[PDB]
DNA sequence: GAACCTTCGAGGAAG
DNA sequence: CTTCCTCGAAGGTTC
């Protein structure tokens, strides 16, 4: 799942978020099995 | 009503109101959202209130934000997930958005999905984010600064206009009922004529007249009291202030209509250059009382017959 | 004290004073707060003084700050958080606030609440009913959205000879100086219509009467003191007289350019245009023309020369 | 998609289209890249679409950016470094990129290399980087505002022009089939006349007329329905928009045809002076409705008779 | 390649070549660099090429930049720190350099030193830079637009002039010799006659005619084929461009031949004054199509008889 | 010392000096600080000198700073709050303070308080800082550059005038005793008449004459040495420089007294238009040698009798 | 070297040399620093050269900087902190300093102190910096841009004059000795007459003639070689250029000597209105070839005989 | 009516 | 974002 986690974190960074904050934001997600899309979507939804 | 919910209740703007009705009904006769819309016009006409009415007519929820509040692409994308299928997003002062986000904004508008690119550039991969259908409603005052690609996405254009006396008079009447005061229709017509076509000005005059009518009178705004109140304040029957009358009189009496420079006129009325050019001069041009020329300001024949002076070329 | 405390002490400004009384009485009768008031006009006419009178008549405690002190939105948010129901907030030189602060202020004026971002954190505030009062000399420099939120506009005007005569007498009693009725009128004519200038002349005459006289101002001492200061009976200064004299005797009344006139009197171009000409034009001693400026018939009669068209 | 993909599907622009065919096939016979090409003309004439057609006829992948999108040399260096042999690069409003960006383009276009200095103080060196063969495609609205030394680098100039009634009527028909709309040859002609020569306007008008016909009619676009719809949309029979009618009406009624200055006019109508002179005045000038004079704009006799006012 | 690299290859400009030969040769007996040289004249005549030739004759490296590319004094200081002994620095459009930048050159060109403030805060200090020997080459379209202190420091001046019919004919033959192509003497003469005495135009036209001869002909250029190709393009039988036809047509039809102000003409045709003053007007004057007078420009009878109008 | 320290030593300026005496004496009888004073006028007449004299007569310490040194409100807020009761603050070149800083003095001058933001972040607060009684003294050459609300707060205004020959003679004699030189009263009058009415010029002439008298003479200044030294400097008995004399001669010998334009005259003397209008023309007009008219400059009869010509 | 090192080497400027000698000798006897001095006048006459001569005669180290190299008061303060007692500070082209910095010199020049703001910002105070004795030397091409209070502080003013044929002839000879060339006295006189009285021009011509004489000649600049070399440079025997000759020719051939207006003439010569008035007309008037009049300019008899036409 | 000269007013670009 | 300044206009005299 490290690929999806890194992809989601990298994609969040590509939107201009800081590496630290993006890592924390994604680190706040619990479910590892969910796809990067659900992770980034949940991350952004939780960050709203 | 002052706060409307349907086109049946919104006062004025009959032109834009009639057009939007047809487009909304044609959209309902299909499983489609309303086309991206752009609203134009001077400030203070009700562009924001119009958005709430469109949302209620569509039977959908409204999300609201402003151009300056969007600093990075992540801000917009986060808001886009909040939109349910058919939701309306209203962006005020859309012309203030940053160029970096403009690329993302029109892309999602056209495709309803976003592609994200990551990697060093030599090796890169994409991810596809599907979005529900939605309608973007933009409001702006300055259009010449919108980019051509952005302009091309908006399929509906609406122009707001200054309210006319028959419509502006009803706003006074309805507002006069929120307070506890009776007003005669002849008095309401006199206030509307001096409101420069702007609802916010009509409310300010009504509030000032209310104070006089309940301290120097019987608490009723009759035609006799309205004339007295409008005489304590120096607002002319055309809406010219005391300073506006002094400006026109000075140009005709001392300079024979001009040309006269901005600096020369300022020192005669004892005002700053920036005050005459931005407070008083703008409205006098709209009414056609003066013109701006390479050699200075000049008074028109319309000003002579309003002030009551004979005219000669 | 120098500053009047109540409308009964406030002399002149019949237009603005009469209107504000109506609005204050109506607001009290309804137990509501007064609408936001903007005061603007020439320097020294009474804008700052009137702001304190409005507070004393309403019976509220005045909070005072100035535009140059508020440098960031955090400063204004902190100030607004201390307002209590019915309080009055007075901001002097309101034209100096940064544009980032104006956008925050004009929202609070309409809805009485704030929802703004300020390591950053969000802040939300609900404000009680309050009245904002602003004073400025450059009202055109404010943003058009902000001007639209003020509900009352007070434009100040110059005072007349009877009003300035009474002001001089009032100030003389504070200094415990004796002044005659006809002596006060001689100072009023020279004060150009401004209370601050009238008070300044009295201070300079008092010093002379104490050193070159018996400490009493009379029609005789006033002539000597005013002759030392060299202020004409029309209020023209030494340099003002030199300008008119030069135009009448060297250029036959004009037209003459600003540069030519400045070099002939040994003055800087910007000093003549911004410090001496404004009063001469408003009183009708000089007129500006497409080819220069010319002295009017009023100037010939005052200086004592035979007029020729 | 609505836009065409090949010269057979692209209607009009016969001159530009005929010239490009010869050069494109000649380049293939020699097996070399096409020379740098500049496209210019009024907005919406199809400049962007033509770039895609050229890419398909060449057999290359298009890359895209815009002048306002490039703000520093490092951007263009990265963009140009992100190029494949034979690639076609399209730059929108190439005249709007800053003067600092053109520095890279001159050596890139003529010699296909760039030079970047490195080091500080007593240390100073530079890197010279070769670029593979590529074809730049530029587009602008104004040719005279392009950089003179840059303009000299373009090898082909494609001047776009307004479409005529035969072409626009065929374009309207083409689009109508995608919407499954029934339109007669008469109604299609009315839209073509009033769309004043611009395909983008014709497509937008068609969608708006469809919404009216689906309610105020039986879904059949008749000539009578098209005329009623066009008046509801406030479109003049000459193709003058709401703003165009407002300008001419104000000059005639408030200034007797002028002369009037741009500032005064732009203050009378709630518009920016930069917008009036850039968006609206150019069309009104080409049709002779407004004339420019030493004292300002003046409405000609043609304008008086069109609006329905007796000329002096 | 196309660009010449030695004086034996550089055709024309005999007056400039004759002088530069003497000074370049004299500068080699002594062990010193060549004096600062200023080249000026119409655009596209080959002054940039001359800088490469001088560098190849001197046997040194050539660095290139432009006035518009330098924005602040620190930019120019960095460039001067990157010059090796004897290097040549070429600045194009030198007349457009900002005044804050230009005044740095007054010491560098005459004494080879610069006074600079370095550091910040308490570390701020003044340093006296000493530059190695070098030769500055400037190019400008308007020699009369340089400041008096700058122009006084250039030691050599070279005015450049339009090429004559025999010279362009050889340039066409040379260019058609680098490419594997065959051109008849009559076709080469006609193609040169169209090229406005400007080599850049001649090279661009030949390239396009070559494409046409390979697809619409037998791969050989003949007057019949050249006329067809030159007629498919907008090149008039006497070289007038479409931009030129618009100018003459607008002056004759909308101003009745004038006199008309160049400013009002420029805005009516929507063209940059600088382009018409530097690129178009000079040729129309040197060929008798446009006359001039204190009141303004005037269209001569030759223009009326060319455009097909009546010289009423 | 070279600057007078008390009213007994300060020669001339009777109007300003007479007024200041009365106001200083009256202030002492009331045991309170002097009102705010502004000194303005032409360069070199004694503005900076008078500021120190006021402090010596008041018997208090002077705190000195300048307009160019103050750049932000924190600086002025730091200079204030460091004042003691009865202190005098002197700001030279007060006309170049930033406008955002001038508005801080509006409260301090009228009511002796300042609105100060105190703390940081959530601790930020607004408090009234309060100042002791103090006297602000300002000096400037460009009084028209101050804001109207600031000038209205100064309670005393001192406008400086030019000195007369008797006063300048006494000044020269006094200075001749700061150095060690014997000077004849006849020679002192000769220098004073050539000093254009300004004390700084009178001291400058004396220094130059001293150098000559001790190198080319016996070390004493007498009518014989004064004539020789003044002949070397080439200063006419009316104070006209070499260029001043050249201007009058050219107007009388070529144009018969004028009218003549400034541009035409500048080129005839090899001077540039901006130096003549700023350095030389001012004194010639103020002393009546030249007259400006709508048609140009004209030489007056006084110039003819000075140069020795006939006023035909 | 090319630049004279001492007053014994400096030819010409007798009026300036004589005064400077007396002031320098008097300064040494008193063991004091020399008063501040300002050098001004036309370009290329020797202002920068004189600034070094003064330093060598005083026997002190010279600190050098440039007007445009100072951007803020922080720079000037750092420079003044480096001065040692008796140091000379030379500021070239002092007229380019910003006004905000120019006003800091007022205190430094008169009293050798500066007011400065120091501290972190929370704690800060004003302090005096006290400078050692020093001499400021300034050179400027146009003093009219300096403010009146600054010019009044310079104690010694030096106005440079043009050189005459006797003095300029020696400069040509001296320069030939440095180049180790041989020049005939008659040839040296020929170059001086064509140098417009300016040493920089005389040196430039000699370099070009020297290069020619050693490439196509026998290494001697005789009267015969000079004529051939000067004919190649296209410099008339009076220093007129082809443009200058074209003007005088046009005025005679098309106007019979005038009077003619500048606007009319500009069109007949294809020259820019303002360029002709500023670039070429000044020298022609000063030499008497053209004369300005109320109705226009007229070519004098001198212009006729020089061109070979028949005077009438 | 052609040419010189002075004065004013509104842009714009360099702090 | 603001101050300085430069470009264009037109009124007036004279031959
Ligand atoms: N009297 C002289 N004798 C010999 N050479 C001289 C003399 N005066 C000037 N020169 C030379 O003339 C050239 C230019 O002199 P400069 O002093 O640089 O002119 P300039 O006054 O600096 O011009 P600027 O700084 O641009 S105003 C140098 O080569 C000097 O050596
Ligand atoms: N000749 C044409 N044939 C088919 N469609 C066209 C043609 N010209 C324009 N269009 C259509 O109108 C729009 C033109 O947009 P675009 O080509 O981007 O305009 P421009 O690039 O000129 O600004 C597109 O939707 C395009 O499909
Ligand atoms: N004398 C010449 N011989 C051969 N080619 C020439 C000659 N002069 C110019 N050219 C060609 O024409 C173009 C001239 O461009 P360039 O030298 O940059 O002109 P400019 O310097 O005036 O812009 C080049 O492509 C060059 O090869
Ligand atoms: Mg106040
Ligand atoms: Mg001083
Ligand atoms: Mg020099």
């Amino acid at each position: 799942s490290e690929d999806a986690e890194q992809e989601a974190v990298a994609a969040l960074v590509a939107l201009g978020y800081k590496p630290q904050e993006a890592s924390r934001m994604v680190s706040k997600i619990a479910r590892p099995d969910a796809s990067s899309e659900t992770l980034i979507r949940d991350a952004l939804r939780a960050a709203l | 009503t002052l706060r409307p919910q349907y086109f049946k209740e919104y006062i004025g703007q009959d032109k834009v109101k009639d057009q939007l009705k047809i487009f909304i009904e044609a959209a309902k006769l299909r499983d489609e959202a309303l086309d991206h819309t752009l609203l134009f016009g001077p400030p203070g006409l009700g562009k924001t209130t119009m958005a709430f009415v469109i949302a209620n007519e569509m039977g959908v929820n409204l999300k609201q934000t402003s151009g300056p509040a969007i600093e990075k692409a992540g801000d917009l994308v986060a808001i886009l997930n909040d939109l349910e299928p058919g939701d309306i997003l209203f962006i005020d002062e859309i012309h203030r958005m940053p160029m970096a986000v403009e690329e993302v904004l029109y892309s999602a508008m056209e495709d309803y999905y976003i592609d994200i690119m990551i990697g060093a550039g030599e090796t890169s991969r994409s991810v596809h984010l599907d979005l529900p259908p939605f309608t973007l409603v933009g409001a702006t005052t300055r259009a010449g600064m919108l980019s051509n690609p952005l302009r091309a996405r908006f399929g509906i254009n609406g122009h707001m206009e200054y309210y006319e006396l028959p419509d502006l008079t009803e706003i006074v009447e309805r507002t006069s009922e929120i307070f506890e005061m009776t007003i005669t229709p002849e008095a309401a017509l006199e206030l509307a004529r001096r409101s420069r076509g702007t609802p916010r000005i009509a409310n300010r005059l009504l509030k000032r007249v209310r104070d006089y009518a309940q301290i120097m009178g019987d608490g009723v705004i009759d035609d006799k009291i309205a004339d007295q109140a409008l005489t304590m304040l120096d607002v002319d029957h055309e809406g010219l202030d005391y300073v506006d009358q002094k400006i026109l009189r000075t140009m005709i009496e001392m300079y024979g209509g001009g040309p006269v420079g901005l600096g020369t006129l300022s020192v005669n009325i004892a005002e700053e250059r920036e005050t005459v050019e931005d407070m008083y001069e703008p409205y006098l041009i709209q009414k056609g009382f003066i013109m701006r020329t390479r050699t200075g300001r000049v008074a028109t024949a319309k000003a002579y017959e309003h002030m009551g002076y004979d005219y000669t070329r």
